């Protein structure tokens, strides 16, 4: 029994009943949300969440979002239960691309690795291969997708150097790194201001913060969404 | 989602003293599109600021090119503060002729 | 070659009226211009080539805008995207056309390499998909971006030939600049360029030097042109930098 | 030009 939104009135998938175990799941997790559309329903957990089509065909994924650092192998996940074809497609930033496929495999960047398994490698993670993955699965009478976002994450390189103050936050990856100024009592600095954004050809980002010095040490402690813990650098 | 805002302050020209150019604060990759721009000359608000108006990439991103005619010196600097909502405070992007 | 046109519809909670604003593109470079904030609820020129065209094509684009204003979010501070254009080479050929949505700068519903189905990159956007491909939204946009969009595409390049086939050449300009004792950074600058596109690259020795160079996006200059530079950290030391444009009989080689 | 049809 999951509670769940129909395309628009509010209603629950457990009224409408058809039994699941005739086609296996892959697992079973039971805040969650839900909404069902014309049969399709789509259970969202904050972890993972399957898609799921009256039973008869159902995709599940066991985390919906996934943060890898550049280089590290990726072990997207997607599979499904019940076939003519799987491909993999990465839509970022209005650019659509082909991933992978397997008919009757094609792999379109050239080490893309494939209760039946959907779970798609990706080997030598660069910036370019960020955004939401669609693990597309096609059959005989249904074409249920499945959306995977990579987080492609670069930790950054905080330099301080030189009466100007420069740290070079070079590598870091996504854009939003927040740069905060500490001087010593470790105290907060205010007017430092950035440079013009760069890129590297990796498409990793370089940027500069730019304050002045006066008399005394200082530190440009840089936060990240790749970060444990802010990282940074004295002199 | 929103996508801070990548920032760029330049000129028309490689900077001379003295000779006329145009300060180009383009602004480009933020999103949503309320955005508020304003080009510093030595930390303050300059009146005369022409900009052109929302421009639309095909990263669903958007830029805006906000340029003003001045005369480059080397006592006085330029800049661009820049008030998008991913921005918790206001970024300041120096210009350097470079 | 590409013309593209923008749609969005800005959501404005208590002002009532989502600021609906149009904006078409050839070459990255301005030609008309909606807006709902306006003075005059009429679309206008952006452009002085298009400025040439006759009162029948006003209000005939005008009335049209009107209509797209009213199903921006037909079958989808909330922001929803449109874009559509084709991309046309110097043969004056078909090369690739786009139908695409966003919602909050987020990929929504976008129409594939082949003009033939849709990538919904939102879980939201499915019964968008579902709806379109059954309503065969694709075959219709295929005709008019394998016919029309190309077709006005080289009308908009014949009627600004003195605007859009300009290629002009880069002015270029080698800069160094010592960062520190033990290394220094070369810049080569590409300025006042036309098209947009152009390839810097740096090469040690003869060979490439992806890894430890640096770069900048193209600028749009105040102009019309467009500048761009790219960067590498060498450690004093001759490298070059290759600049391959358009407007070049033959690629350029710098050094310092 | 805008593409006209609905």
């Amino acid at each position: 029994v999951l509670d769940c939104f129909l395309v628009r009135a509010r209603a629950s998938l457990v009224l409408a009943q058809d039994d699941p175990p005739i086609i296996f799941e892959a697992s079973v997790d039971l805040e969650v949300t839900c909404e069902i559309f014309r049969f399709m329903a789509n259970v969202q957990v904050s972890g993972g969440g399957p898609s799921i089509s009256l039973v008869e065909f159902q995709v599940m994924t066991q985390t919906q979002s996934l943060s890898f650092l550049l280089g590290s192998s990726a072990s997207l996940d997607c599979g499904f239960s019940m076939l003519i074809s799987v491909e993999w497609r990465l839509q970022h930033l209005g650019r659509g691309q082909l991933v992978y496929s397997w008919t009757a495999g094609q792999a379109v960047r050239k080490g893309a690795t494939l209760a039946r398994d959907a779970s798609l490698t990706l080997p030598g993670l660069t910036i370019q291969d960020e955004g939401t993955y669609i693990c597309q699965i096609t059959t005989s009478l249904y074409q249920a997708q499945q959306i995977i976002q990579l987080n492609i994450q670069a930790s950054p390189k905080v330099r301080l150097s030189l009466p100007t103050l420069i740290c070079d936050i070079a590598g870091y990856y996504p854009l939003d790194v927040v740069v905060t100024w500490t001087r010593e009592s470790p105290a907060q600095v205010s007017g430092a201001s950035f440079s013009s954004l760069r890129q590297s050809v990796a498409g990793t980002y370089s940027i500069s913060s730019s304050l002045t010095a006066e008399p005394a040490t200082y530190t440009c402690q840089v936060t990240h969404i790749s970060l444990e813990e802010p990282l940074g650098a004295s002199t | 989602i929103q996508r801070t805002p990548k920032i760029q302050v330049y000129s028309r020209h490689p900077a001379e003293n003295g000779k006329s150019n145009f300060l180009n604060c383009y602004v480009s990759g933020f999103c949503p599109s309320d955005i508020e721009v304003d080009l510093l000359k030595n930390g303050e608000r300059i009146e005369k600021v022409e900009h052109s108006d929302l421009s639309f990439s095909k990263d669903w991103s958007f830029y805006l090119l906000y340029y003003t005619e001045f005369t480059p010196t080397e006592k006085d600097e330029y800049a661009c503060r820049v008030n998008h909502v991913t921005l918790s405070q206001p970024k300041i992007v120096k210009w350097d002729r470079d | 070659h590409s013309m593209r046109y923008f749609f969005t519809s800005v959501s404005r909670p208590g002002r009532g009226e989502p600021r609906f604003i149009a904006v078409g593109y050839v070459d990255d470079t301005q030609f008309v211009r909606f807006d709902s904030d306006a003075a005059s609820q009429r679309m206008e020129p952006r452009a002085p080539w298009i400025e040439q065209e006759g009162p029948e094509y006003w209000d005939g684009e005008t009335r049209k805008v009107k209509a797209h204003s009213q199903t921006h979010r037909v079958d989808l501070s909330h922001t929803v995207q449109r874009m559509y254009g084709c991309d046309v080479g110097s043969d004056w050929r078909f090369l690739r056309g786009y139908h695409q949505y966003a919602y909050d700068c987020k990929d929504y519903i976008a129409l594939k390499e082949d003009l033939r189905s849709w990538t919904a990159a939102d879980m939201a956007a499915q019964t968008t998909k579902h709806k379109w491909e059954a309503a065969h939204v694709a075959e219709q946009l295929r005709a008019y971006l394998e016919g029309t969009c190309v077709e006005w595409l080289r009308r908009y390049l014949e009627n600004g030939k003195e605007t859009l086939q300009r290629t002009d050449a880069p002015k270029t300009h080698m800069t160094h600049h010592a960062v520190s004792d033990h290394e220094a950074t070369l810049r080569c600058w590409a300025l006042s360029f036309y098209p947009a596109e152009i390839t810097l690259t740096w090469q040690r020795d003869g060979e490439d030097q992806t890894q430890d160079t640096e770069l900048v996006e193209t600028r749009p200059a105040g102009d019309g042109t467009f500048q761009k530079w790219a960067a590498v950290v060498v450690p004093s030391q001759r490298y070059t930098c290759h600049v391959q444009h358009e407007g070049l009989p033959k690629p350029l080689t710098l050094r310092w | 030009k805008i593409l006209g049809f609905v």
